[PDB]
RNA sequence: GAUGGGGAAGCUCCGUUUCAAAGGCCUGAUUUUAUGCAGGCCACCAUCGAAAGGGAAUCCGGUUAAGAUUCCGGAACCUGGAUAUGGAUUCUUCACGGUAACGUAACUGAAUGUGGAGACGUCGGCGCGAGCCCUGGGAGGAGUUAUCUUUUCUUCUUAAC
RNA sequence: GCUUGUGACGGCCCGUGAAAAUCCACAGGAAGGAAUAGUUUUCAUGCCAGGUCGUACUGAUAACCGCAGCAGGUCUCCAAG
RNA sequence: UCUAAGGGUCGGACGAUCAACUUAGAACUGGUACGGACAAGGGGAAUCUGACUGUCUAAUUAAAACAUAGCAUUGCGAUGGUCAGAAAGUGAUGUUGACGCAAU
């Protein structure tokens, strides 16, 4: 039954004027404006959520230490770890079976 | 009496493209040494819907011949493509679907979609969910190709004039009622200020030449001559017939 | 057939190594009570050398050819076997169970297979494994 | 807004440069039986935090009171 | 909505990257000098337009006749700029560990490229949080008490970081 | 339980539901780097500075607009038994 | 005023502990009253007419008028249809292309 108000001019319920309720040392109900949530930084090649990666609004991660936003693997936030795995994979195999696509093609030359 | 409702469209305003919500504008690649002499490959990273226009866009990527970075364009995705897919582009290409070739390069039977008018104009003819254009034949007195446009009309375009194998995408979307107002409402507030539309027979006459009253009725031929000068062309244009037919077939 | 070998080569797929290029050493098929799994006792190179052009120096072309090795247990899926095959005789001996556990011990070990794979380089006994495998 | 626990890294703040002052507290506090003991706790403020310390043997803490920069103003009760 | 331009007797109309020779960012040379220059990449590119859209960062207590997330007290955070000490790193020069997902107090990185966050509809049930609502014991204060009620009311609070 | 916030799902479309500033990251390896000594300010700590304009009160059966202290009109948040 | 049924947690077909209200039934009772105030559909058979939901004459007309989905006709392959401008290196449709745009 105790009742509050915004703590700033703008007076509608907009998405940057998200609120919240505490209850003070003073023993008094007060509002707080609470700030927007952040996301989860996502995988660049399969969208998913970055393992590891801290999840700050964007300009936040400017006050962060780099341990907070990367891992210890090449790509370390960008890609997701399967996809660095299937990567290496795919690299290998098709470079080998280029030497192969290419071999081969000099092989069917000297039949000629 | 009145400026009418058709005139008015002219001056834009109340009436322009509703585009804020459109991924980019749909294109061929611009025309280069690599597709005017070979092929050049890109992956389709995603498909994707674009206001306004049933018909899914393919967003397909691929390398700068002349600089180190990727180029995404924006193509009309074409039924069977699917992210992941490498796409060929350019004289040499291979006869799959999805891939553009120069029409001249193609059999005939081959169906394409997204044609060019003039080479290198990156597109214009069967776009909209469902179309394609037939390759009839070929001649070569001056590398020209002849079609078959999806409103029946045949039409001779350059055999360098590019299109991409297969037909658009998007089904038979026209195959389902709209059922309700509503489902128009939305569909044409996607598209522009072309609805609901007044009947100029419910307007007076400073509206509309359908316009006067007593009884609702039009009282002269609906069927204007060509030439009639713009205020009066309302109704039938330049109609060389009228009435109920059962048609079947076009132009052959 | 039954590859795993003495001196194979093998692609890191996995973990923080991922991408990179090592020979087996000791092939403990078995599972070991810590690694109850099949596994391999492996040594690589963590920093690869750089290139080398005419244009290059004399203690420049010494420096971009130093070459930061490793060590690493590394179970058998998350190794890409290659067809390739290298030598193992001058390190053999200093990466074993032994050297794990006790820093310096795997430290000692390095200070070897640096050496050894410097010289491999050098006078290009063996090449590809000197690249750094690109994606 | 930091709390330290190190006696020994405490002792080290205590001098440090920047920490012109210093307070003691006193709290009449009560353990998890229940019998009323002397909990103290040792404030220093530094530049941008304040670092609070805290000795719930009554014992060590009257001891430290005489461990204290004597070029520090404690500020006591 | 200016500008190279194109219409218009003209007030001006059209056009906005447009049929245009449309810049400026690093730093070497030079240490006659902080500076002209030698490198060089990248640029179809005015501007105005939101006190409800996007967006760097503050809270609680106290205070006035009238101000307060603005003053006071205390406790923080961001941005730009300076910087030194510590710590970390290296004779295997640019860190280790973990099979792996990944870990961390840090762990050089120009051009160029690429990816992510800014960033997004609506309805429904289901799960969870906060504040509120109801409520037992107890420590206080108020009320009623012809008669009844171990009773009725009420205090028991905790901010950003 | 109420109000709100939020998640993992599900229904809907011939509707599939902004943009830019801005911030980070990866790929790249130009280049700069130690042994009598250098590298490094994405780790801790420490020094300095943060301008201009608005900021009262009403917000409506009397502070706005309807000639007015007009039964009309005028956008929103909080919400007890 | 009673009866019965519907959960949780923890110890191995029971055993201990915590916690809700809701539902069905039965007896008793009254000046036969009881959704006791508040709250809260009248129903049926037909004819004319418009399918429906939607819309308009602010201040005499809300309707059977307008819209609508559905049906049909007409023009146009861009050197184009329809429309704008005094003129233009001018403009809408058009970020378009006949499963489209335009006109009835």
């Amino acid at each position: 039954a105790q009742r509050v108000t915004f703590r700033r001019r703008n007076p509608y319920n907009t998405r940057s004027n998200k609120i919240k309720v505490v209850k003070t040392p003073g023993g008094i109900l007060r509002a707080q404006h609470v700030k927007k949530l952040a996301t989860r930084p996502k995988c660049g090649d399969c969208g998913s959520a970055l393992q590891g990666i801290s999840t700050l609004r964007p300009r936040q991660y400017a006050t962060v230490s780099k341990t907070h936003k990367t891992v210890s693997r090449a790509y370390g936030g960008s890609r997701c770890a399967n996809c660095v795995k299937e990567r290496i994979i795919r690299a290998f195999l098709i470079e080998e079976q280029k030497i192969v696509k290419k071999v081969v093609k000099e092989q069917t030359e000297a039949a000629k | 009496g009145r400026v009418i409702r058709n005139q008015r469209k002219g001056a834009g305003s109340i009436f322009t493209s509703h585009t804020r919500l459109r991924q980019g504008a749909a294109k061929l690649r611009t025309l280069d040494y690599a597709e005017r002499h070979g092929y050049i490959r890109g992956i389709v990273k995603q498909i994707v819907h674009d206001s306004g226009r049933g018909a899914p866009l393919a967003k397909v990527v691929f390398r700068d011949p002349y600089k180190y970075r990727l180029r995404e364009e924006i193509f009309i995705a074409n039924e069977g493509v699917h992210t992941g897919q490498f796409i060929y582009a350019g004289k040499k290409a291979s006869l799959n679907v999805g891939n553009v070739l120069p029409l001249g390069s193609v059999p005939e039977g081959t169906i394409v979609s997204n044609v060019e008018e003039k080479p290198g104009d990156r597109g214009a003819l069967a776009r909209a969910s469902g179309n394609y254009v037939i390759i009839i034949g070929h001649n070569p007195d001056e590398n020209k190709t002849r079609v078959r446009l999806p409103s029946g009309a045949k039409k001779v375009i350059s055999s360098d004039a590019r299109g991409v194998i297969g037909v658009i995408a998007g089904g038979g979307r026209v195959d389902k009622p709209l059922l309700k107002a509503g489902r128009a409402f939305h569909k044409y507030r996607l598209k522009r200020n072309s609805w609901p539309k007044t009947r100029g027979v419910a307007m007076n006459p400073v509206d509309h030449p359908h316009g006067g009253g007593n009884h609702q009725h039009i009282g002269k031929a609906s069927t204007i001559s060509r030439g009639a000068v713009s205020g009066q062309k309302a109704g039938l244009i330049a109609a060389r017939r009228t009435g109920l037919l059962r048609g079947s077939q076009k132009t052959q | 057939a039954k590859f795993l070998k003495a001196g194979k080569v093998a692609v890191v797929v996995r973990g923080r190594y991922a991408g990179k290029k090592v020979v087996i050493v000791k092939p403990h098929d078995e599972g070991s009570k810590s690694h109850p799994f099949g596994h391999a006792l492996v040594a690589g190179i963590e920093r690869y050398p750089l290139k080398v052009t005419k244009k290059h120096g004399a203690k420049k072309v010494a420096k971009r050819t130093k070459i930061k090795p490793f060590i690493k247990v590394v179970n058998y899926n998350h190794l890409l076997p290659t067809r390739y095959t290298l030598d193992v005789e001058a390190f053999k001996s200093v990466v074993s169970t032994e050297t794990f556990e006790q820093p310096s011990q795997r430290e000692e070990a390095k200070k070897v297979v640096k050496k050894a794979f410097e010289e491999r380089h050098q006078a290009g006994k063996n090449q590809w494994f000197f690249s750094k495998l690109r994606f | 807004a930091r709390e330290i626990t190190d006696i020994k890294q405490f002792l080290e703040l205590t001098r440090r440069a920047d920490v012109k002052t210093a307070t003691v507290k006193i709290n009449k506090k009560l353990n998890k039986a229940g019998k009323p003991f002397r909990q103290t706790k040792f404030k220093v403020r530094g530049s941008s935090s304040l670092y609070t310390l805290v000795i719930n043997d009554a014992g060590k803490a009257k001891k430290l009171i005489q461990s204290l920069p004597p070029t520090l103003k404690v500020n006591r009760l």
